[PDB]
C-alpha cells in the first residue's frame, strides 16, 4: 500500500527562523510517465480547512509566499519555510497522487516567542443561570506564552472544573486558557468568597482574582 | 471565485446511513475529478474516495477503510458531489471536505471546502445554554463572554456584534463533560465602549437549529 509518514510530530521556532520539515513515502512517488514527484503540501491552520502550497514536489502554488519552498523527490520530501512567520502556526500535510491518494500524519508548527504574562478574569454566575439551579463561575487566562499554566480555585478562602486551552494565536503567538467551576446553587450560597488564583512562569506571585458574592 | 460546500453533516446513530453533499461553483466541474477526505477531532486528514471527471467516464476509487460501505456520485447537471455513508460507526466521526482534484493535468487538490461534521453516537441531541459574562466590584480594556454550556452534538459557532467584533476575540474549544460539551467565548474591548455601545455574542447550535443573541449587560 503506500505509507506516508512525516517527521517531526511538532516542533516550535521563533519568528524569523528557518524551518524544515521532512515526508517519507514507502515507495518512489516519481511518475515516469511524466518526470515528476507526486506530492503535495497543505497547510492546515487552527479551527480552517487544509490549503494548497505545493505540489509536484517544488511547485509552489499562486498566492503562496516565497518563504516556502518543497524539496526532494522519490521517497522523500522536505517542506522549508523560511523567516516564519506568526501566522504560519499550523499543521503541515504531505500527500502522495502517485496512487489514488493517502496523506502523511502532518507535523504541527508552534511559534516560540518571549514570555508573557496571563491576563486574568473572573465571571460569577449569571442570574440566567442561578434560576435553572446552578452557578459556574468562570475564570479567563488571556494571551500568556508559555502554554503551561497552573489554576486554582478557592471558596472562602481553600482549594466539578472544566479547563480549556486556545490554540496559539496567529497575530500574537500566544495562548489563553478559560477555567469554568460548576456548582449548585444550594452550594454556591453557603460561601461568600469566589477566587481563582493563576500560577505561570513569568511570576513568583500567582495572579489572583476574586468576587465576594455580598458585594453582587 | 471557486466555492465548494459542504452540507449534511450531524448526529446519527451507529448503524446508521447518512448523505452528505458538496455544492461547486466557479469552474467547469465536468473537468474535475472530485474527492472526500475527513479528519476526526484533533487527528490527521484521511482520504476516502474519489469521483473521475467526464474524460475518465465518473468512474469512483476508495480507500480499503471504507470500500464496499461508503459510495460517492455526482450531479453534473448541477455540480454537486455527494457522499453515501453507510454502517456508521463511532470512528467515523469527523469532519468531511470534499476536494477539487485532478483534471488530466495536474497533481493537487486545488480548493477545499470548509467541511461538514459527523457524529456518530446513540447520545439525544440538547441545546446549549447559552450565559453572558459579565464582571462583577472589579481599567482601559474590558473583557466580557459567552458561556455555552451542556449541548451535544458539536459544532456551535459563535460571533460577537454578528462578527463586527472579531479582534480580541477568543473561543475556548469544547470539552465534553458527562455526555454533554461546554465552551466559551471572550472578547477583550476598550472600556469606554461597554456599556455605552452594546456588545452580543451570537451563538448558533445547528443540530437543535438553535439561534441565540445574548447581549451582555452590566450587573
Ligand atoms: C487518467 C488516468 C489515470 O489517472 C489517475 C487515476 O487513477 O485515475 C489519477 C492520477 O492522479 C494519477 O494517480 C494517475 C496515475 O499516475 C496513472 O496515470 C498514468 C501514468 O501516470 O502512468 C497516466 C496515463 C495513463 C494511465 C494508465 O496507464 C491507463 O489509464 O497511467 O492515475
Ligand atoms: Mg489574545
Ligand atoms: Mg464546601
Ligand atoms: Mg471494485
Ligand atoms: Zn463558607
Ligand atoms: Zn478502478
Amino acid at each position: 500500500d503506500i505509507v506516508m509518514s512525516q517527521s517531526p510530530s511538532s516542533l516550535a521556532v521563533s519568528a524569523g527562523e528557518k524551518v524544515t520539515m521532512s515526508c517519507k513515502s514507502s515507495q518512489s512517488l516519481l511518475n515516469s510517465r511524466t518526470r515528476k514527484n507526486y506530492l503535495a503540501w497543505y497547510q492546515q491552520k487552527p479551527g480552517q480547512s487544509p490549503k494548497l502550497l505545493i505540489y509536484w514536489a517544488s511547485t509552489r502554488e499562486s498566492g503562496v509566499p516565497d518563504r516556502f519552498t518543497g524539496s526532494g523527490s522519490g521517497t522523500d520530501f522536505t517542506l522549508t519555510i523560511t523567516s516564519v512567520q506568526a501566522e504560519d502556526l499550523a499543521v503541515y500535510y504531505c500527500k502522495q497522487s502517485y496512487n489514488l491518494r493517502t496523506f502523511g500524519g502532518g507535523t504541527k508548527l508552534e511559534i516560540k516567542r518571549a514570555d508573557a504574562a496571563p491576563t486574568v478574569s473572573i465571571f460569577p454566575p449569571s442570574s440566567e443561570q442561578l434560576t435553572s439551579g446552578g452557578a459556574s463561575v468562570v475564570c479567563f487566562l488571556n494571551n500568556f506564552y508559555p502554554k503551561d499554566i497552573n489554576v486554582k480555585w478557592k471558596i472562602d478562602g481553600s482549594e466539578g472544573v472544566l479547563n480549556s486551552w486556545t490554540d496559539q494565536d496567529s497575530k500574537d503567538s500566544t495562548y489563553s486558557m478559560s477555567s469554568t467551576l460548576t456548582l449548585t446553587k444550594d452550594e454556591y450560597e453557603r460561601h461568600n468568597s469566589y477566587t481563582c488564583e493563576a500560577t505561570h512562569k513569568t511570576s513568583t506571585s500567582p495572579i489572583v482574582k476574586s468576587f465576594n458574592r455580598n458585594e453582587c | 471565485e471557486v466555492k465548494l460546500v459542504e452540507s449534511g453533516g450531524g448526529l446519527v446513530q451507529s448503524g446508521g446511513s447518512l448523505r452528505l453533499s458538496c455544492a461547486t461553483s466557479g469552474f467547469t466541474f465536468t473537468d474535475y475529478y472530485m474527492s472526500w477526505v475527513r479528519q476526526p477531532p484533533g487527528k490527521a486528514l484521511e482520504w476516502l474516495g474519489f469521483i473521475r471527471n467526464k474524460a475518465n467516464g465518473y468512474t469512483t476509487e476508495y480507500s480499503p477503510s471504507v470500500k464496499g460501505r461508503f459510495t460517492i456520485s455526482r450531479d453534473n447537471s448541477q455540480s454537486i458531489l455527494y457522499l453515501q455513508m453507510n454502517t456508521l460507526r463511532a470512528e467515523d466521526s469527523a469532519t468531511y471536505y470534499c476536494a477539487r482534484d485532478h483534471d488530466g493535468y495536474y497533481e493537487r487538490f486545488s480548493y477545499w471546502g470548509q467541511g461538514t461534521l459527523v457524529t456518530v453516537s446513540a447520545a439525544k441531541t440538547t441545546p446549549p445554554s447559552v450565559y453572558p459574562l459579565a464582571p462583577g466590584a472589579a481599567n482601559s480594556m474590558v473583557t466580557l463572554g459567552c458561556l455555552v454550556k451542556g449541548y451535544f452534538p458539536e459544532p456551535v459557532t459563535v460571533t460577537w456584534n454578528s462578527g463586527s467584533l472579531s479582534s480580541g476575540v477568543h473561543t475556548f474549544p469544547a470539552v465534553l463533560q458527562s455526555d454533554l460539551y461546554t465552551l466559551s467565548s471572550s472578547v477583550t474591548v476598550p472600556s469606554s465602549t461597554w456599556p455605552s455601545e452594546t456588545v452580543t455574542c451570537n451563538v448558533a447550535h445547528p443540530a437543535s437549529s438553535t439561534k441565540v443573541d445574548k447581549k451582555i449587560v452590566p450587573r
